């Protein structure tokens, strides 16, 4: 047996190898338990991108104006070459400036004091200060700018909390701090709605009391936790994925349920039944494994888990106990094997044996389960109509404030089915059954007859059961499918027995506070999981529209998968993760994150363009041209546009390795211009502009076939060049090849640079909205159901 | 019968605002719309005709699921969408063709064709974009 | 005036476009814009009539927020809209009856019924919507 | 030809949908529409006229982005959003006006106009809106 | 590049060449595959401008022979470039170049 036990192990070690889930099933608790709720995070600077510097301009016949004219200029220049690095970057940044998203804007305490205004104003932020300091002492600018920034005034409305104050910033910053800023993820709290944020079949009951204790402020602002449907369908072709899922919702299941008190005795109960059932097995019978046993059952039928069947044949008894096993719990919450194992194994030891009919001859995998079979081929009432119910016994499927739950059926619920069973249990008792041995009849009959001797105790504990089930049920916020997994949980047939027959008399409910933590602790998870599928599936769609091709979906999914918490990418097969990528790739992005990718590839032109380490392209043209004049610098090879020319794209011939083009178009003499995220080297030699040497920077394109390497110049003629007068002093007209493809930087302009922000004036962040309810329990004795009827009607 | 109205109003939209050169942001709803609409009516076999001259022909769905990756629509994009298109054009106009002139004494609101029949079942309820018109 | 026209609009967007079974993604807009005049009209009266035999009626606006997150609107939804659809339509007739049966020797242009006084504040002005008509 | 319907589409929808206190969620396909126009258009030069009594003029797209951060549209954006609208209705008038009245003997319902051949190159089909007439 | 046999071990006279076809065909079916996965051999190519995967890592090899040649054109080369294995996972099936 011991070569069996390890081939099997061998081949469930083989099938577990495909399951995300770690070796010991505890560890999951922990990980669950330590996940913190979506982080509130407030932005201690203001997020900007542009910031101005002092740069000296150029009289157009190239001297120093001595004019000191400011001008924009990034805060960071870390472009490199190649434009599909420029915008893996640029995603890079998009990435960045999703997770530094916030939430709430306290812009009091944001505001630093002021010394350029005569009136000791406010002002926004420190950045602001600085550069309002820089165009205060400079004597370049006009006397109405002076004006205003001496009447520039913080006005702060506190009866309806709002406040403004003045600002300077590139219009790109301002519009992402606005759009931040009128876009608040915070709502106010009323009573009302921290009221009905709280289920609401909770509150209808009368077993629990909710008091409004706590003092909401007249300022409350709280962020609703997402509640967004699964939008991933997992019930269908995603078996491991669900079935980690459901081992995780199983075990947190199992850490809130309440145990059991002081159930009778148990060491007298085994001596009643070792004298009654007359044996000449019954092993295995302790509180631990019952109150385990109970667990383990309403966990599983909370997280919508699969149980497997575990009985040895030769305990009558045991099948005894999973008569009302298979009562209570419907049959479609189990796996076809373990089913039908037992209704097999149950109808030919005792009904057909009782009645004198031959032996089920019965084959595996009909579309009718042999409970029906058995329903119409006996006549007798009870037994009949009892097997009519137990075949008929399904999950229903109910939806409840738009979410989906399977319930039981009200006659198991108030503890009914009970006395049915009992009555069979009784038929069967004083039954003839004939062409069976003595003691083994009288053994049958004998434990039939002690499980049918605890009625009420039955009643009491299967409604329990239902009403437990009903109140952890309530508090579950993601929807539940239906459908079969590849794992289960043992459930131990001797620990059943020993809960069916050492159940007492002591009434156990949820406690309150158990039942806020699995509620939040779940709503958590929710929240968790819906915010990392909204990031993975912006990421994706925001890479996908600015054509970023390498980006492997695969890496994104893993991050995504690995952000749950409750799973392990190292094991994961390929072709589910394919699948999911597909279910991603369909579905819309949220408003907020498409609105930022919309920002941003409408900005990226001019981020593009700010960067001094970087030039849109190059422009050779083969013939003589006329220097253009600029403001910025003295001489440059200025070409706001690429026309007459020829456009390819480096990249695209680069990736390709189609070098025939270019190279023809090189050596045969014809005009072209290379466009392409490229930098270039300043040229401060007018010497060096003489000795032609823009001419020769395109060779290494064909002696080593890259384009990485190419290197361009752009010449920059002023009176700080070390050669400059050779321009002063000779007449010629400046003249060179190679242009580069940029446009000047932007002039600064105050008037419209200038802008005010709006926010509210102060409050405080409540994320917990559990602290300001109380929730007291009745006494444990007095418990009522649905009907208004106690939970446990038996004293 | 409206599950038919909200069908022609789908197929003319995706007639007419599916074409090159038109940014994906443009028609997102509409390619939702297509999207449900084709998952949903996949898989289901219909029959038209059956009276008169005109002609008996049968039906089948089984098309793939428009992109929704692509800044902005290319041709691809167009022929995938359109053969769809004319499939289920060809489709309602064969269904309204065959439901015109059937017609009974007693229930005349009741629809009399097979095809609505089915269209008004607990399954297809699912594509009602608009009731507008 | 043109926050009636405004309102009108709304109206027959939303009782057109709220039919079971739609994707969410196709009353994006609508939902927002719906909840945005429920939110903005709530916490005021109005009083119409006073000419003639109209029905001098007084309206009070005290309704309640609609549902925002939902992968298919349910029956519930659309029946949670209606109780506030037919209500603003009653609402609607009743300003255009009053409106529209008075009269003035002086500025013909500018509104003159009370209830069109009101709303012409720029607190409701929120309520703008598109202009295709 | 579509790409001028597509632009007057365009134009009519800003000026139906562009007024103050509006909600951005509702106008924000016309929006990026509109921006992805100006973009295409800026830096580009034409010229109409040439017969009869329409005078020859000289056009330039050279009008800044539009921002879309905003949560309500103010008097400022207002104005903004009219004056390039006015100028690009003023434009597509003249070209249309220069349209009409040409044409010819043979392949007649090929374009013969200078600004409308312009208007049919490769990349200009980048934009195409929508077709609803 | 012309092709070559990759085994030279033939010998001479004509029944030796039927008995080392007799060997090649045993060698052949005792090394036959019963279930094919195509996951496994799967080594990145680096020159595929779209992040590509091939078979073999001598196909990665010979790509990269190909890809840097300096008598080679370019046409061959974006060919090569352009390899990407294209996986529909919805009806279970996967391509790949070889």
């Amino acid at each position: 047996k011991t070569k069996e036990e390890h081939q099997k192990e061998v081949q469930y070690e083989i099938l577990q190898k495909t399951i995300p889930t770690f070796e010991p099933k505890e560890s999951i608790l922990k990980k669950l338990e330590d996940i913190k709720p979506e982080q509130a995070k407030a932005q201690t600077k203001l997020f900007r991108i542009f910031e101005p510097r002092q740069k000296p301009i150029y009289i157009a016949n190239g001297e120093k104006e001595r004019r000191n004219r400011i001008y924009w200029k990034l805060k960071k220049d870390t472009l490199p070459d190649g434009d599909y690095d420029v915008r893996e970057y640029f995603l890079n940044l998009y990435d960045q400036v999703l997770t530094e998203m916030p939430d709430y804007l306290l812009l009091k305490d944001m505001a630093v004091e002021n010394k350029n205004s005569r009136d000791a104003g406010k002002v926004v932020d420190s950045e602001t200060a600085s550069i309002c300091d820089a165009i205060f002492q400079d004597e370049e600018t006009e006397g109405a700018v002076a004006r205003f920034i001496a009447e520039m005034r913080q006005r702060v409305q506190a009866d309806r909390n709002v406040v403004n104050y003045p600002s300077i910033l590139h219009p790109i910053d301002y519009a992402f701090n606005e759009y931040f800023l009128q876009h608040q993820l915070v709502e106010p709290l009323n009573n009302d709605i921290i009221f009905n944020y709280i289920p609401e079949r909770i509150r209808n009951d009368v077993n629990y009391i909710l008091n409004m204790d706590r003092n909401l402020p007249s300022t409350a602002r709280y962020i609703r936790p997402n509640l967004l449907q699964d939008r991933l369908n997992l019930h269908d072709n995603f078996e491991s994925l669900w079935d980690t899922i459901t081992t995780s919702n199983y075990i947190l299941a199992r850490s809130v349920v309440p145990d059991l008190k002081e159930l009778v005795s148990t060491e007298a109960q085994i001596q009643k039944m070792s004298q009654d059932l007359q044996l000449e097995f019954l092993t295995g019978i302790n509180s631990q494994a019952a109150n385990d046993c109970f667990k383990t059952l309403i966990a599983a039928m909370l997280s919508q888990r699969t149980m497997s069947l575990d009985f040895v044949t030769t305990n009558y008894m045991s099948l005894i106990s999973g008569m009302w096993l298979l009562t209570v719990v419907p049959n479609d919450m189990f796996i076809r094997e373990s089913l039908v194992a037992c209704q097999l194994a149950i109808v030919n030891t005792i009904i057909y044996v009782a009645f004198g009919m031959q032996r089920m001859h019965y084959r595996n995998g009909d579309p009718q389960t042999p409970f029906q079979i058995a329903e119409q081929q006996i006549q007798n009432f009870q037994v009949a109509n009892w097997l009519h119910f137990v075949n008929n016994n399904y999950f229903r499927q109910v939806v409840i404030d738009g979410v989906l739950n399977q319930v039981l059926n009200d006659n198991i619920r108030n503890g009914h089915v009970i006395n049915q069973l009992m009555e069979a249990l009784m038929q069967l008792s004083r039954q003839q059954f004939p062409t069976m041995p003595v003691d083994y009849k009288r053994s049958i009959q004998r434990g039939i007859l002690l499980l049918s001797n605890r009625l009420g105790q039955l009643v009491d504990l299967t409604r329990l059961l239902a009403y437990s089930y009903e109140t952890l049920m309530a508090c579950v916020t993601m929807n539940m499918q239906h459908v079969q997994t590849l794992t289960t949980e043992k459930l131990q047939l001797t620990s059943v027995t020993s809960l069916c027959m050492l159940i007492g008399n002591a009434t156990v409910i949820p406690s309150p506070q158990t039942l806020f933590h699995y509620y939040n602790v779940n709503v958590n998870f929710h929240s968790n999981y819906n915010e990392r599928i909204n990031d993975a599936v912006a990421i994706i769609t925001a890479a996908n529209r600015l054509n970023l091709y390498q980006k492997k979906m695969k890496a994104i999914v893993e991050d995504f998968l690995k952000r749950l918490h409750i799973f392990d990418v190292a094991v994961a097969p390929d072709d589910q993760m394919y699948r999911l990528r597909d279910r991603l790739r369909l579905l819309p992005v949220e408003v907020r994150r498409l609105d930022i990718f919309n920002l941003i590839l409408m900005a990226m032109d001019q981020i593009e363009r700010a960067s001094d380490k970087i030039a849109q392209g190059v422009i050779i043209a083969y013939r003589d041209m006329q220097l253009e004049r600029d403001e910025m610098y003295g001489y440059v090879n200025i070409a706001r546009n690429l026309d007459g020319f020829q456009q390819i794209n480096l990249e695209e011939l680069m990736r390709t390795g189609s070098y025939a083009q270019i190279t023809n178009m090189l050596l045969n003499n014809q005009p072209v211009a290379l466009v392409g995220a490229l930098p270039f080297v300043t040229d401060s030699s007018v010497i060096s502009l003489i000795a032609i040497l823009d001419a020769t920077v395109f060779a290494q394109i064909v002696k080593l076939r890259k384009v990485d390497t190419l290197k361009p110049i752009l010449y920059k003629i002023n009176s700080d060049s070390n050669d400059f007068y050779l321009v002063a002093n000779y007449d010629w007209v400046p003249i060179s090849t190679t242009k580069v493809y940029k446009q000047v930087p932007v002039q600064f302009d105050f008037r419209n640079s200038m802008h005010m922000l709006t926010s509210n004036l102060t409050f405080t962040v409540y994320s917990d909205l559990l602290a300001f309810v109380s929730a007291d329990t009745v006494e444990p004795i007095n418990a009522v159901a649905f009907d208004n009827m106690r939970i446990m009607n038996e004293l | 019968m409206d599950v038919l109205y909200s069908l022609s109003k789908t197929l003319k939209d995706a007639r007419d605002k599916i074409v090159e050169g038109t940014l994906y942001s443009n028609v997102s709803d509409l390619i939702q719309q297509f999207n449900q609409m084709i998952i949903t009516m996949n898989g289901n076999e219909f029959q038209t005709g059956g009276i008169g001259n005109l002609p008996i022909r049968n039906w089948n769905f089984n098309f793939g699921l428009l992109g929704t990756t692509l800044l902005n629509l290319d041709a691809n994009y167009v022929e995938t969408a359109r053969n769809t298109i004319d499939y289920f054009v060809d489709f309602v106009d064969n269904v309204c063709m065959d439901e015109m002139v059937r017609e009974s004494q007693r229930n005349g609101i009741a629809p009399q064709s097979d095809s609505l029949r089915k269209l008004s079942a607990i399954k297809f309820k699912r594509i009602n974009f608009d009731n507008s018109s």
